């Protein structure tokens, strides 16, 4: 059993906790935030976009007992601070978007964790690693990054896309859900004016490097993907609109087929495939990083192609962060 | 001199009649049998997105004051059956979205209507965009013309720009498109676009669109070269279209950038706009462009493969080309 | 078992539906809409607000396969031309929203029903029966009412706040989630001219029978009770307010404790309570059609009181209704 | 002209600076936020809820330019070093929410301002004053608070009911848009447990202090009122629901022309009467702090009524804390 403490208990450290105890695998040993025990309980127990918590929690000497199981509470701003060994942990899921490269994730280390898993897009040259495209590159290395919600949505598909059709270039919009970084009213965000734009009342558009990313962690993709973001008012899943033009004439129905053959084989758990007439909320607490929707997407020609692919923003990518915390342990 | 009826007091009708208005147009009827004189004041005096009118607004003797002119109200199902004669026999905006086709919608020429304006595309009726191919307009044969969709009005004039700089040699295009009153508060049903029977507040939901190939009627260099689709999401009003396009010509971002604004301070000033504000969606709530071209929102991977970000208020916008376009075709009178 | 057919498969009837699923004593035979299987399926599968249908639906001959049985499917616009008699329907959930007098819903008995349940307050003098309130009131009746959601709500909370310190005298708001009768963008709805404003736009006060109601379900209790509705843009979840004047000197504490003991006692599975920090989302899904907000609540004083009390306007009453099909079938 | 400094340029500092351009008696000549003034010229030029600025705004060299007017922008985090006398201020509009005690808003008269208005109630002994119920007992002190949005929307209505047929006692609800305290989606709220969760999403209760104040303000009420909020998913506007209980009968009817006589006599400005079926919306950009609303309002019986007021809680409050500036340097 894989020993793992999160930092961070937000939308991403509360998802990869509930996701976690459905695995026989990975448990959860420790986990730090900014929050009393008490509070943190709350958080867990009660979620406005994926119900109350299915399962006991409770507070007991200012820790954590989720099940029966004691959980290690500590409130340090500083990852240096965590002692990390003094709880057994293995990996850290690192998930306060504060510490994304290698110098700053490397505290956990410091402070005792064997290896860590950044929950975002590294900012610095650590590795990059995505499920269904690059998981067996992975070579050792003790701090890795799961990349971003999109490139995990739009890599496992380019992929498909290129290995049967190729892939000359690429341009990608993501419909994203709201999310933290996010205003409820108009307020600073001196960073990304937009976003300081109150979330519920607006189509925020906003840029993103996951598109390029794909090139990363699909090599023969470098420099064919780039591409930007629309931000809406809705809490939960966001959707990957792909705009491609392809080497190889192909038929839309042959892209299903190909689409459906490998969510099927080689990208079964990572890729789904579906011909309903699906919304965002029929993806929430979805697991799979990129459904293919068969008839959202249109054809102009053989060779020019829009294609769309959901994601629960949230579930999906914690998901697959325990997938690379359990890889990475192997 | 030009005289209108709106048929359908709705979003569209209402703020064609703001419009109207705000221009002097001078609107002699309403026909909406869904809306009495009483709660077409109530209507048209308060509104959730454009705010209460800037106005007054009363009901008298079965009438539709605003402004202290008066209106006549008609409560007919079908078109042959309006009064249009009672009134001056005026030009007719057609926006109950039922009468569609050049048959359906002259039912408002039989009743005395001059011209009628259907404030959406037609299976028939000649599509006519403000700034793209409004000259194509012929009072000799044309008695009913369509002013096209709100997404045409704003993919058309930018893909016009594109294309005539550097040649649009294919375009996919999406729209990010805010809720309608064809959609639902929560799951309901909506037999012919059953995605577009699920809640509107709670999902983004995919959507078919017909814009982009209707660039191609009126464009005819365009037919065949553009295709795309919709996102509806959870915003009251405004969209933003979304167009990723191959070009013939090498251009970089800077020399479509230029394109674009010279076009908009222009041939096609009050129909394309050019910024580059940090904006969003409610930067454009009442606003009369077309299209507003967003230039830090769109990327380019090369000289030849870019997408382009244009804002369009759908309702208030629209509403502006309604009138823009039966004016012009009044100038037209032989 | 009791054999139901559903008329409207709108949201109280689909969530009828799904809650029926999870009952021996009931089961759908036959659903009536305007509508083809094949859609249904799609209505059945999917949900906005409460996910994807936990089970197997499949149409086959035009007819429904839910978890394995056969569903028979019409698209009557008139209920007497319904041949419930044909599938051997005992009681029809009457959900449509459009016969809610004994002349209309009787067209069910007509066309082979045995009984009738409204899924809303009766236009006429049909009985309306409340769980917790009145449901041992039912006197064979063939055509019955079970009332409101806000009066399901209330009802229970009225008794037990009555019967331990004398309601006075109360004034009762409901903050209520958006529904199928309201509009997008602003609409005609002549009956109720705030009611057509766009629901996602507004806070939009509107009319409730619904404090009237409790004095129908609990005599002792007419003529004390009236109130109103706010509409605001929720998809579900609504909340009850209740401002009571009492007769009876009694501490918050004293008032925890009488609805505490109610909960777990005549009136559990009806009224529920809580302390915990909850919000509307919490209640989603929730079955209990009145669940006291200890810690939302207010008094001024010993005798003037507000009451807090949740309800998922769907769920709750969808299973309520299912309760009144079975205690009239006994 | 009475010369004006802001403190946070949040919701209610640009909306004051907004409403302060239509004012012949008050000039704005600097701002104070954590904000360069570029960024500040962006967020006063456009506005989600209340449209683009009317008028021109420039930065040159330089230098925020608004309406030809050169206004003087400052980043300190420290009110003391504000310079405020260097640009000839006379008072200072404190609008961060941070400096709510004399001791922290003295700051401001040591940097050289005469006065200084909290745009929100005191944590402290603070004078507060809302304008139609106590501005006449101003006494020259040198720091005031303007309360807040609810407070100066109860106020006044609860003068008008209490010199009329007096309150024997009442509880309040206000049903409120959501602010910048709130979170997008489910995030820290530490204070407020329930208000940390996603402000979209969720009917949200919440404690408020604004019924009690009413007793501050105006003395004879004190004790008399109590209350709390339900925060919902709209960007502006709120409305209170108040329940009373009257000493003097009043039908309805007495009640609707005593709250217009006073909206068209001593409280004109201040507060409004409507009988028509307005919604929430309706009321974004209302100067009047206290709209009664006559339709929505519903009376038990002579003694026992529930009254409706609306209030823009962003722009009701801004224009009344300009009020206020003016009248202290009367
Ligand atoms: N939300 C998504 O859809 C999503 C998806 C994939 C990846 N991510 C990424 O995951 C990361 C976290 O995102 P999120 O949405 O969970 O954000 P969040 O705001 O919900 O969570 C951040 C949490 O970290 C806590 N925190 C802040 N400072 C801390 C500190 N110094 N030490 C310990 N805890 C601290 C905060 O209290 C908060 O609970 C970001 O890198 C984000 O880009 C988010
Ligand atoms: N809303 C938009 O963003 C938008 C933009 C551009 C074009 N349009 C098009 O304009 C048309 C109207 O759209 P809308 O949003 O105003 O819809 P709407 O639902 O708001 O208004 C339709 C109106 O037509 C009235 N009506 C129905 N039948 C009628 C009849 N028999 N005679 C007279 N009136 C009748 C209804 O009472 C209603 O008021 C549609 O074709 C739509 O596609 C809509
Ligand atoms: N939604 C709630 O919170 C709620 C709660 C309690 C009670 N109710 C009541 O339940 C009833 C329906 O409510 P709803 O929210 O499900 O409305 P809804 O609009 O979601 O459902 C109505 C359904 O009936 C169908 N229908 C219309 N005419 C029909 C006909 N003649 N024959 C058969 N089907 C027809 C419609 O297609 C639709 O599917 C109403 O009386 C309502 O007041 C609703
Ligand atoms: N918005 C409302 O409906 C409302 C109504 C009445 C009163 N109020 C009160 O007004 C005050 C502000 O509310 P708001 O809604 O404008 O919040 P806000 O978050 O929109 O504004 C706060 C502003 O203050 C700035 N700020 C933070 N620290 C600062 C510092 N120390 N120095 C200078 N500026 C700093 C922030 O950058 C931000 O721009 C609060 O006391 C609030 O309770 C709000």
């Amino acid at each position: 059993t894989i020993k793992v403490g999160i930092n961070g208990f937000g939308r991403i450290g509360r998802i990869v906790f509930r996701a976690a105890q459905k695995r026989s695998d990975i448990e959860i040993v420790a986990i730090n935030d900014l929050l009393d025990a008490d509070y943190m309980a709350y958080m867990l127990k009660y979620d406005s976009t994926h119900g109350r918590f299915d399962g006991t929690v409770e507070v007991k000497d200012g820790h954590l007992i989720v099940n029966g199981k004691k959980i290690r509470v500590t409130a340090e701003r500083d990852p240096a601070n965590l002692k990390w060994d003094e709880v057994g942990v293995d990996v850290v899921a690192e998930a306060t978007g504060l510490f994304l490269t290698d110098e700053t994730a490397r505290k956990h280390i410091t402070a005792g964790a064997k290896k860590v898993v950044m929950t975002g897009p590294s900012k610095d040259n650590t590795p990059m690693f995505v499920k269904g495209a690059n998981f067996d590159k992975y070579a050792g290395q003790d701090i890795v990054s799961n990349a971003s919600c999109t490139t995990n949505c739009l890599a496992p598909l380019a992929k498909v896309i290129n290995d049967n059709f190729g892939i000359i270039e690429g341009l990608m919009t993501t419909v994203h859900a709201t999310t933290a970084t996010q205003k409820t009213v108009d307020g600073p965000s001196h960073k990304d004016w937009r976003g300081g734009r109150g979330a519920s009342q607006n189509i925020i558009p906003s840029s993103t490097g996951a598109a390029k990313a794909v090139g990363k962690v699909l090599p023969e993709l470098n420099g064919k993907l780039t591409g930007m973001a629309f931000r809406v008012p809705t809490p939960n899943v966001s959707v990957v609109d792909l705009t491609v033009r392809l080497e190889k004439a192909a038929t839309y129905e042959q892209i299903k087929a190909a689409v459906k053959a490998a969510a099927e084989g080689e990208m079964k758990g990572v890729l789904g495939y579906t011909e309903d007439d699906v919304v965002s909320t029929d993806f929430n607490g979805e697991v799979c990083t990129s459904v293919f929707d068969a008839k959202a997407g249109i054809a102009l020609n053989d060779n020019f192609v829009k294609l769309v692919s959901w994601y629960d923003n949230e579930t999906g990518y914690s998901n697959k962060v325990l997938d690379l915390i359990a890889h990475i342990s192997k | 001199m030009v005289k209108v009826g709106i048929n359908g007091f709705g979003r569209i009708g209402r703020l064609v009649l703001r419009v109207c208005m705000e221009k002097g147009v001078r609107v002699v009827a309403v026909n909406d049998p869904f809306i009495d004189p009483e709660y077409m004041v109530y209507m048209f005096k308060y509104d959730s997105t454009h705010g209460r009118y800037k106005g007054t607004v009363e009901h008298k003797n079965g009438r539709l004051v605003v402004d202290n002119l008066e209106i006549n109200v008609f409560q007919c199902k079908e078109p042959k059956e309006i009064p249009w004669s009672s009134v001056g026999n005026p030009y007719v905006v057609e926006a109950t979205g039922v009468y569609l086709s050049i048959e359906a919608a002259s039912g408002h020429i039989s009743s005395g209507a001059r011209r009628v304006i259907v404030t959406a595309p037609s299976p028939d009726a000649p599509m006519l965009v403000m700034g793209v191919n409004e000259k194509d307009y012929n009072p000799g044969s044309m008695t009913v013309v369509s002013n096209a969709s709100c997404t045409t009005n704003c993919l058309a004039p930018l893909a016009k720009v594109i294309h005539e700089r550097f040649g649009i040699v294919e375009g996919l295009m999406t729209t990010v498109h805010a809720y309608t009153a064809t959609q639902k508060t929560v799951d309901g049903p909506s037999k012919k676009d059953w995605r577009g029977g699920r809640g509107a507040h709670q999902n983004i939901i995919p959507s078919s669109t017909g814009a982009a190939k209707a660039v191609g009627k009126v464009i005819p260099e365009l037919n065949g070269k553009l295709t795309g689709m919709a996102f509806r999401v959870p915003t009251p009003n405004v969209s933003v279209v979304d167009l990723t396009c191959r070009l013939a010509q090498p251009a970089s971002y800077t020399a479509i950038k230029e394109a674009v604004k010279a076009a908009a301070k222009g041939p096609m000033a009050g129909i394309l706009a050019y910024t580059e504000d940090q904006v969003v969606s409610t930067d454009f709530n009442g606003d009369s462009h077309s299209s507003i071209f967003d230039a830090k929102a769109g990327i380019a991977l090369n000289d030849n493969f870019v997408k382009l970000v244009s804002w369009y208020d759908n309702e208030y916008g629209y509403s502006h080309r309604v009138v823009d376009l039966l004016r012009y075709m009044f100038s037209r009178e032989k």
